[PDB]
């Protein structure tokens, strides 16, 4: 019972800095864990970036990592992720997806199934 | 069939609470019979559930090396055999009667361990959650039925030995019943159990909750094993006179105050959990507190009248048993799921231990203490049985502190939970 | 034996214009008729314009009526899409299909199967 | 048994080219025996044109009122009865033998607007494109093998009448073997196909396509009738005799070169639509522009030697013949997909009136002028012959032309189509 919206996704330069908030109401955020999923036009949804519920580990895909970082405030139950040197590669459609809290680790936790919950998503596009 | 087996499993749980409760059913006619003090009374229970504990990691293991089904039916067996002996035990040897209470504690050890196992390896599904749930409603029932069962069959053949044959015959028919129904199912060392501890004692919440849980375990073993005899001593205090009868009124209430306490447990941390992360523990501790008030109030109404005693027994024996279900959740979440088995037995140990294994015996000995120091009545006997008692919810509010503080650390200790799991 | 390549699709604020070329080396352009299709990240491609073989005739679907202009140059083997008053429902990858000359009407040909050729699809994002 | 259904009809489709050029197999001998002059000799090929035409819309339009296996087989027998009796006509009746030869000519027609219309209605696909492929290449083959069975009749039996015999017991055969293997398939107006007309004349490129395959099939018809007689004539004149032979080479030439200039042609106009669109109408003119000079240098080779004659004849066909296939092309390319069959049939109409139904008896009649008006003998028949026949070459440079314009319009009149179906 959460809905997840998905904002401040645009067109952006390339190596610019772009934040996407993920934000959801339905139910206190501290309960779920997040993660970001980057859908490309003709490739199906990928792993971009996950959080904890609490927001002690944070994991990231190795194509993406050191460029964005994920990080959640449960005060606004809400969830940012910062992308920086931002490359064409990156142009895709990101949706926010929220889980039930579970003690499974993230980094197996890419099959991009095991989340329960979805959002419509803010499109990102790069140069 | 593995519903129907699991079906006798719960069945054989009822009968082993029965079995386990029937002695604190029948505690005034031991104690008369024997002619001990409360000490020896206390002592019963308390050699009981020390044996409980020595004996559960070891048939844990057990079970991992051998067969489940085998061991389970030998232990019904076994203790079915003990209980029926201790029927019989001569009235000049007591310490006989303590031993078979110990050799009973042993064998509901082996089956405590061994059920779950059992009901884990037939199936792996909700209706396997729901066979494990009914295992777990088979507490409070058995409990329940182990007051009114020695109670009333005491008061029906005039002897206390008799409230004590009748559970034999049905251990041994639920023995064959568990041994013919049940499949039989198939699913260095020290160094790491000795780290996993170690992070345990790192870790603030879990020893807290380790701490509150076995204050609570203080509390049940001391009430449960001392208000029966408490409310005789209490109508013998009044004028008026029926204490078969507060026995059975008390197992009906304890049966009826699990199931209420457990459901209303659940629902009110279902609640709060949407309003705050700390909700789990947190209620725990509420609830512990209003049912310290209660577990204090019962023993001055138990000097006015019994009708408001039994009311104060609802009230706080739901409260107090609200916290089982909750505490599970709390371990599970603050402990990591590799050391979350070690945890459980180590706070099964330590419940155990510093509660329930030495409060009956303390229990019966401050009531000897009170008696000796004054002069020797009936009613300065349910005095000193009263402050014994009254000891209890003192440590019921220090669990309740316990559980507090567990609800403090539980955002920081279930942050630090999920970053040793991703790293 | 035509490969189609898009190419001039860009980001453009919200009632801007813009312009995505298509163009064929492979084989002569005026042998067959093109087509500029459009796909959304999380659904089907859908027809945006045809034109013919010679350029003649044009077909545009009732969404983007009186907004899109499609105009073929032969000599040049290209084809232009002028996109004017964008709006977000826009916003997709935008391919380019040409098929073999057949005396079919376009208006009958937006099944997206009849044109045997297709091409990397440039995106257009406006906001 | 579909496919044998269509190999028996590609068989007699061979048969009936055979039958129709059988007569110019053996137009000396048919010329010698009547004692008719040139004009009569090709007014028999003009009056089977004339038929043909008059009844290839008619033979559609019954077709596509009745089923067409049972018109086509009736129309096998009708002509080779029809033959037959041609073979039997007294010396003394020449309007006997032109009124058969009408009744042949729609004998054929009918075959030849009903065959397709049966091979589409059995498979109706890839396979069936297939099916009219070689039911097509019958035609070049049918004509060779008519002037080269004719003249080897003629030549061996010591009479053109069994030329004319050998060929309606074949047709017979070929007629009940259709009737049987061929399956029955299954598959105001006078107002609409009066406005589709008026679309078509609006129309430059499909106009100026018309006027081009007339000129070819002018050329076609004067030379494939006249040709033979002149090889025979000019053989006359030079010193060497054998004219049988010379319709014999001639006719396997004529074969040959039908094939080669079929697939040249198409080769050709792959190759060039790579450069431009309006390659398909240009390639054509170029061809017959070549054609047109060989087309004249034969006759000058003629007056030398009839080898050279052979070889002009050789790529003078090739470059004719690889017309065909493109023509058919261009129309589809022009015309709408609602006017193409009534396209097709207007475009048949006119290509056979202002040229094939014409050709033969304005060569004769060219002939014979030049022959009155000058002394009289083979020498100058020969010479009057090439005169007649050089008429020919300069309506090919016209056809090229026409070609040249319909290239010149193509692209145009293309948009104008596409533009009238998108609307
Ligand atoms: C006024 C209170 C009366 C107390 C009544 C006691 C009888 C009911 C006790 C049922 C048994 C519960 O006893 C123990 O509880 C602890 C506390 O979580 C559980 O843990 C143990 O597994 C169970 O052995
Ligand atoms: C030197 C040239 C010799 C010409 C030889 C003539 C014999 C070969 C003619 C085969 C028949 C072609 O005759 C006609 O051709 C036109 C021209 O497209 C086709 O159309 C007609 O359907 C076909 O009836």
């Amino acid at each position: 019972q959460v809905q997840l919206v998905e904002n401040g996704g645009g067109c952006v330069k390339a190596g610019g800095s772009l934040r996407l908030s993920c934000a959801a109401s339905g139910r206190l955020l501290s309960w779920y864990d997040m993660a970001w999923f980057r859908q490309a036009p003709g490739k199906e949804r990928e792993f971009v970036a996950a959080v904890t519920s609490t927001g002690a580990g944070t994991h990231y895909v190795d194509s993406v990592k050191g460029r964005f970082t994920i990080s959640r405030v449960n005060a606004e139950n809400t969830m940012y992720l910062q992308m920086n040197s931002l490359k064409p590669e990156d142009t895709a459609v990101y949706y926010c997806a929220a889980a039930n809290t579970r003690l499974t680790a993230l980094s197996l936790r890419t099959t991009t199934g095991s989340w329960a919950y979805w959002g419509k998503g803010t499109q990102v596009m790069v140069s | 069939g593995r519903g129907a087996a699991a079906a006798i499993l719960s069945l054989g749980n009822v009968l082993n609470y029965l079995d386990r409760y029937t002695v604190a059913g029948v505690l005034l006619d031991i104690q008369q019979h024997f002619g001990v003090k409360d000490r020896g009374a206390g002592l019963l229970q308390s050699v009981f559930i020390c044996s409980f504990m020595v004996a559960a990691p070891i048939f844990g293991y057990l079970g991992d090396r051998f067969n489940r089904k085998v061991i389970l039916s030998c232990g019904i067996f076994f203790w079915s055999a003990v209980t029926f002996s201790s029927s019989f035990i001569p009235q000049q040897y007591f310490w006989l009667l303590v031993l078979s209470r110990g050799l009973v504690g042993i064998g509901e050890a082996s089956y405590s361990t061994i059920a779950p196992t059992i009901i884990g390896d037939l199936f792996t599904k909700n209706t396997r959650t729901l066979m494990l749930s009914v295992f777990y409603f088979a507490i409070p029932l058995g409990s329940g039925l182990g007051y009114i069962t020695g109670s009333s069959v005491k008061q029906a053949a005039g002897d206390w030995h008799w409230a004590l044959r009748v559970s034999p015959v049905l251990g041994m028919i639920t023995g064959t019943l568990i041994l013919i129904l049940v499949p039989a199912t198939k699913r260095k060392a020290r160094t790491s159990w000795l780290r996993d501890m170690k992070a345990l004692i790192r870790n603030r919440s879990y020893v807290f909750s380790s701490l509150a849980t076995s204050a609570v375990s203080f509390a049940t073993g001391a009430l449960g094993m001392w208000i029966p005899l408490y409310l005789h001593r209490a109508q013998v205090v009044q004028k008026t006179a029926e204490g078969a009868k507060d026995s059975l009124i008390f197992g009906a209430i304890t049966c009826f105050t699990g199931f209420l306490g457990v459901v209303t447990g659940a629902g009110a941390t279902r609640w709060c959990r949407l309003k705050t992360q700390r909700a789990d523990p947190l209620v725990c501790a509420v609830g512990m507190l209003g049912s310290a008030i209660f577990i204090c109030l019962i023993f001055v109404a138990a000097k006015s009248s019994i009708v408001g005693a039994y009311i104060c027994i609802f009230v706080g024996e739901t409260l107090l048993f609200s916290n089982w279900a909750i505490t599970a959740d709390i371990l599970m979440y603050v402990v990591i799921p590799t050391r979350r088995a070690t945890a459980v037995a180590l706070q099964s140990f330590t419940s155990h231990l510093l509660g329930d294994a030495g409060s009956p015996y303390l229990i019966g000995f401050i009531s000897d203490l009170i008696r000796q120091s004054t002069k020797d009545s009936p009613l300065w006997e349910f005095l000193s049985l009263g402050y014994a008692l009254m000891l209890c919810p003192f440590v019921v509010v220090l669990g309740g502190m316990f559980f507090l503080a567990t609800a403090l650390f539980f955002v920081s200790d279930r942050a630090r939970a999920e970053q040793q799991v991703n790293q």
